[PDB]
RNA sequence: UUGUGCGCCGAUAAUGUAGCGGGGCUCAAGCACACCGCCGAAGCCGCGGCAGCCAACGUGUUGGCUGGGUAGGGGAGCGUCCUGCAUCCGGUGAAGCCGCCGAGUGAUCGAGUGGUGGAGGGUGUGGGAGUGAGAAUGCAGGCAUGAGUAGCGAUUAGGCAAGU
RNA sequence: GGGGAUAAGCUCCGUGCGUCGAGAGGGAAACAGCCCAGAUCGCCGGCUAAGGCCCCUAAGCGUGUGCUAAGUGGAAAAGGAU
RNA sequence: UCAAACUCCGUGAUAGCUGGUUCUCCCCGAAAUGCAUUUAGGUGCAGCGUCGCAUGUUUCUUGCCGGAGGUAGAGCUACUGG
RNA sequence: GGAGGGGAGUGAAAGAGUACCUGAAACCGUGCGCUUACAAUCCGUCAGAGCCCUCGACGUGUCGUGGGGUGAUGGCGUGCCU
């Protein structure tokens, strides 16, 4: 029989990416493999092992082309005539960690568990983060070759 | 110090004690049979090599031969009228891996 | 010669009605609506049990390309390798030996390395 | 207009339940030497015997 | 209108090969 | 100026983005041409079980091809009741009903056993069927959902003290 | 090919053309009739077809040379345009 | 209850019409076409299925050989027209 | 107050008490074990953590060619008949 987690088994760790000069789309898939602990070899689809992802220097992170003006967020309150868009350079002056949050959150599973590993995405517009107790292992997106 | 086993088409991964369901063979309860290896690891060594797995095999003693779960099919098709029944329990044989 | 259809008709209510237990709501006390649920729930079986080898095998492969890519080697050429150098151990046991023992398979990968060609994109 | 749908039993059950009774609060009062609960409403008046207590 | 030009189209998928049933 | 590869404008509806599935992508995750792997189904292969057609020899094994299926045609069976004949069980507890543990390729089985029960049953081989219901706005009986809901049948009106 | 306005998911014909009807499984987001492929049963083994390999989502933010600035890709005409 | 009352009887009236028809497995497996029809949502014969008997590859696929057309195309001081 | 019931008796049996042989299903409760108040569910199916019960071997609890009941979570999934 192939292996599963049991109890005790899982384990984490805290990793903080350095969002600064990173492409959006490129530093959000990073971050959702991670949060669904895809790295680990111990992985399991309907058990979570993800690893508690920080994302620091969140309001530098870089859209490439128009998209700073002519990318729209939308979002609806059910009233009729309800429906309020800002485009994404206004959503960044703000509060700037909603649009590194709101491209990680779409690349999630949307099911329940989806639900449960948002739990473990801090993100954070400024340079530093209150979490230096945890001991954040610093995280740097390559690309393995072949 | 395991090995991977081939036998009925499928790979096990053994070691010296472990007892193991595979598809039936021809051998009557009691008796040994040996079966060739895919990978043996020995420690920190590990054999691959085609040609010294050739050299190795796995024997093992045949416990007994048993029933698998019982499997009940109805396949049915609606609006149509077309019911078919019909079980199956595969014959398995449960091999105890004494040495490698 | 008058039969009632009592002892005839009553043994098959038994049997779906004991095969359904532990359904929700209807689906555990009616025959009438049991066997609804027994034409549904034998059909979802047959083709789950056929489900069951590709979603296994698939479960094997993420395991294996985890791994694969903590040794600084991708899944499709770790196999490539695999295959080449003429170790032929299925994905079941790489998914068990990456997990469990993970000092064969960092031999598994180096193996792999050396038998993948000097330049992968070659026509060759 | 009437009901489409034959009510399930979760559904039956949940509302079925609110339909139920509070227990009074009673107190105790002391009548001719004997001490008996009369609810805190009555309390004046069992003193005065206007409370027949069975 | 809208929606009749759509369903033509959407023949033209790389897994339906341009063609599709009802056009 | 000519021919070409990609583009721009023309562009334009009524619940909510809404003419990429979503996120997102030009640091292509877009397009064209070559090259390299891999994932992918109930397809093909491996191991095992069954059946149909045919062949080989044999006093039923082996081998080869085949086994989606409605209307429909053909073959073989499970279960129920009544009876010929022959046998066996039963107040030391039958039938029926409720379970446990199992069994068969299917209808299904249990002379395997617990509880309730109180008088008839099983099997082999023949005979005969009022012999198998999930549905006909099907019939009779019992009981649900709506639901502790609507109502409690005018246009007069009752109250107090005492009694039983 | 006829009728229609060379319109219809229109209607009537031909086809040792297909599929659905009477057909599951993979792809096209969902989607009888399109593409791959015809389910005797079991397996926690392997190779492929159409289709894909950034995350959802399995496998490539693959390698070489270019092109695009329009989110073209991810709807459209006569025609306009250093 | 009235464009011809009610009850019993003929009577289980008759419907080219709607509905319903109950246990299992194994093998094979269609049609929605043609002709006719007081006929078009019916039916008869033929066509396509299955079972038995008879005949055996006569069926089918490919190559080669002998055939007759009058489409696609094209042509017009070669005809009839424009 | 009665109805009804609890002791005590008859009875082989009161799981035969004139509502009376056997006493099923729908329907209605009571007790116990598991689960459920951030969640879109033809109500199942395939994986599957945890808890509870059971059968063995080995110590205090820990595994197994085990059996049961619940099922958090993931994948797939458009009632039956005409």
């Amino acid at each position: 029989p192939t292996y599963t987690p049991k109890a005790g088994d899982t384990t984490r760790s805290w990793y903080v990416i350095d969002a600064s000069d990173v492409v959006l789309g490129r530093l959000a898939s990073a971050a959702a493999t991670l949060l669904r602990g895809k790295h680990k070899p111990t992985f399991t689809p309907n058990v979570d092992g993800g690893d508690f992802v920080i994302v620091i220097n969140a309001d530098k992170i870089a859209v490439s082309g128009d998209k700073l003006t002519k990318k729209f967020a939308y979002r609806h309150s059910g009233y009729p005539g309800g429906l309020r868009k800002r485009t994404i350079g206004e959503l960044l002056e703000k509060h700037p960690t909603r649009v590194v949050e709101n491209a990680i959150i779409g690349m999630l599973p949307h099911n329940k568990l989806g639900r449960q590993i948002q739990k473990k995405l801090k993100v954070y517009a400024g340079p530093d983060h209150p979490h230096a107790a945890q001991q954040p292992i610093p995280f740097e997106i390559k690309q393995v070759a072949q | 110090t395991y090995a991977i086993v081939k036998t009925g088409g499928k790979q096990y991964k053994v070691a010296a004690g472990d007892v193991v369901k595979v598809e039936k063979l021809d051998s009557e309860p009691g008796a040994s049979v040996s079966l060739p290896v895919a990978l043996v690891v020995d420690g920190a060594n590990v054999t691959s090599k085609a040609d010294d797995l050739a050299k190795v095999a796995v024997t093992a003693e045949v416990l007994e031969h048993t029933k698998g779960p019982k499997i009940r099919i109805h396949k049915f098709k609606n609006k149509t009228g077309y019911h078919k029944r019909q079980g199956h329990r595969q014959q398995l044989t449960v091999l105890k891996v004494t040495g490698i | 010669a008058r039969v009632k259809r009592a002892l005839n008709a009553q043994k098959k209510r038994r049997t779906v009605l004991k095969a359904s237990k532990g359904y929700r709501g209807q689906r555990s006390r009616l025959y009438r609506k049991a066997k609804e649920q027994q034409l549904h729930s034998l059909t979802y079986a047959y083709r789950d049990r056929r489900a069951r080898k590709g979603e296994f095998r698939k479960l094997w492969i993420s395991r294996i390309n985890a791994a694969a890519r903590a040794n600084d080697i991708t899944y499709n050429r770790l196999i490539q390798g695999l295959k080449a150098a003429g170790v032929e151990v299925d994905r079941k046991n790489l998914a068990e030996l990456a997990v469990s023992d993970p000092a064969a398979f960092t031999a598994l990968v180096d193996v792999a390395r050396a038998a993948l060609p000097e330049d992968v994109n070659a026509p060759s | 207009a009437v009901p489409k749908r034959r009510m399930s039993r979760a559904n039956t059950r949940s509302r079925r339940a609110q339909w139920k009774a509070e227990a009074p609060g009673l107190v105790t009062v002391s009548v001719a030497g004997q001490q008996r609960k009369v609810p805190r409403r009555l309390l004046k008046a069992a003193r005065l015997g206007l409370v027949d207590l069975d | 209108a809208k929606r009749g030009r759509k369903k033509r189209d959407r023949k033209h998928s790389k897994a339906n090969h341009g063609k599709r049933p009802n056009a």
